[PDB]
């Protein structure tokens, strides 16, 4: 649109009460099920299995003169034992635990800004046991 | 040419084989044979099949004979993208000495030798005997009621020093020393592609 504000529109990332800015936002849904090809024969089957594990991929971005100190707290918070609650920036609040935060800061070809790609899974709870 | 091989179930030169293990041994009595064929089926057409459980085989190694004995069993495969194999297996001739049971009336040898004893417990199912080893006298010999044709040999040409195999013919050699007949000098560096 032509008077589209986005942020007013995207809801600012946070992972587990620490708050920081996103850069891109994904998503994987998906159905499970099999594939039927019975020999010698014009006919296919299918049959749905359940529900394939939602997992969501995003980038943070820290551009600040303290950018450093940022990222060792985000690294700090994001390394925190169990799963905790995450602000997706277009799918709302889901729990989420983080599987992987690469880092990338460079000096002698850009100086100042750090990058994180994050990648992060839907971890429901359970109930211990065999539920 | 390369060509080692040349199976005959019968007279029907393989020509489909796609892969194929020949395996012959002293440890034991017999040899195993594992033909591997195509077998297309086109479902409108007709089709025909070979149910040969028993039918005869041998191969031809290189210009000779190397194996003697589809006797063993049909394995018609199936799959959705590799699918249609048919795997044959062809033990050797001197089998049935090994999936039997002895039927002889007596049960009682006496006054005997290992030879003779070895001659009527092979001469109910047709495989001539290749003896070349000695004979061997023995007063009682009790064949255990129904055990093996092929454990009563085992058992009787263990106590007197005597291999029992099967030859490239197709018969039972009880043999004493080695076939002679020396060859290929395997060096490392000329031939031997790997060696444990």
């Amino acid at each position: 649109g032509p008077c589209y504000n986005p942020d007013a529109e995207y809801l600012p990332a946070s992972f587990k009460g620490f708050s920081f800015d996103a850069d891109s936002s994904d998503s994987d849904h998906g159905r499970n099920g099999a594939e039927a090809e019975f020999v010698f024969g014009e006919r296919t089957g299918y049959a749905d299995l359940g529900i394939k594990i939602k997992s969501y991929q995003l980038r943070a971005r820290f551009q600040t003169n303290d950018h450093i100190a940022q990222t060792n707290a985000f690294i700090a918070v994001l390394e925190s034992p169990g799963p905790g609650l995450l602000v997706h920036p277009t799918r709302g609040t889901v729990f989420a635990a983080c599987r992987s935060a690469r880092v990338t800061d460079s000096k002698v070809d850009a100086a100042g800004v750090t990058y994180v790609e994050l990648d992060f899974v839907e971890a429901n709870s359970v109930l211990s046991g065999f539920g | 040419m390369i060509k080692p091989m040349r199976i005959f179930i019968g007279g029907e030169e393989l020509v489909t084989y796609t892969s194929a293990q020949l395996q012959r041994t002293k440890k034991q009595m017999t040899g195993s044979l594992t033909v591997e064929i195509f077998l297309d089926y086109v479902p409108t057409k007709p089709t025909i099949v070979n149910a040969v459980r028993g039918k005869e085989i041998l191969v031809y190694i290189m210009g000779e004979l190397a194996f003697t004995g589809a006797g063993g069993d049909v394995s018609v495969n199936f799959s959705k993208g590799n699918g249609y194999s048919v795997t044959l297996t062809a033990r050797g001739r001197t089998k049935y000495l090994i999936d039997s049971s002895q039927t002889h009336p007596t049960g009682f040898f006496k006054n005997t030798s290992d030879k003779k004893v070895i001659e009527t417990l092979v001469k109910e199912h047709n495989v001539v005997l290749q003896w070349d080893a000695e004979e061997i006298d023995e007063p009682k010999v009790t064949l255990r009621d129904g055990n093996r044709i092929y454990n009563e040999i085992f058992e009787r040409c263990n106590q007197n020093c005597h291999f029992a195999y099967e030859t490239r013919d197709g018969k039972l050699l009880i043999t004493d020393g080695t076939n002679g007949t020396v060859g290929e000098d395997i060096i490392l560096g000329y031939n031997i592609l790997d060696f444990s």
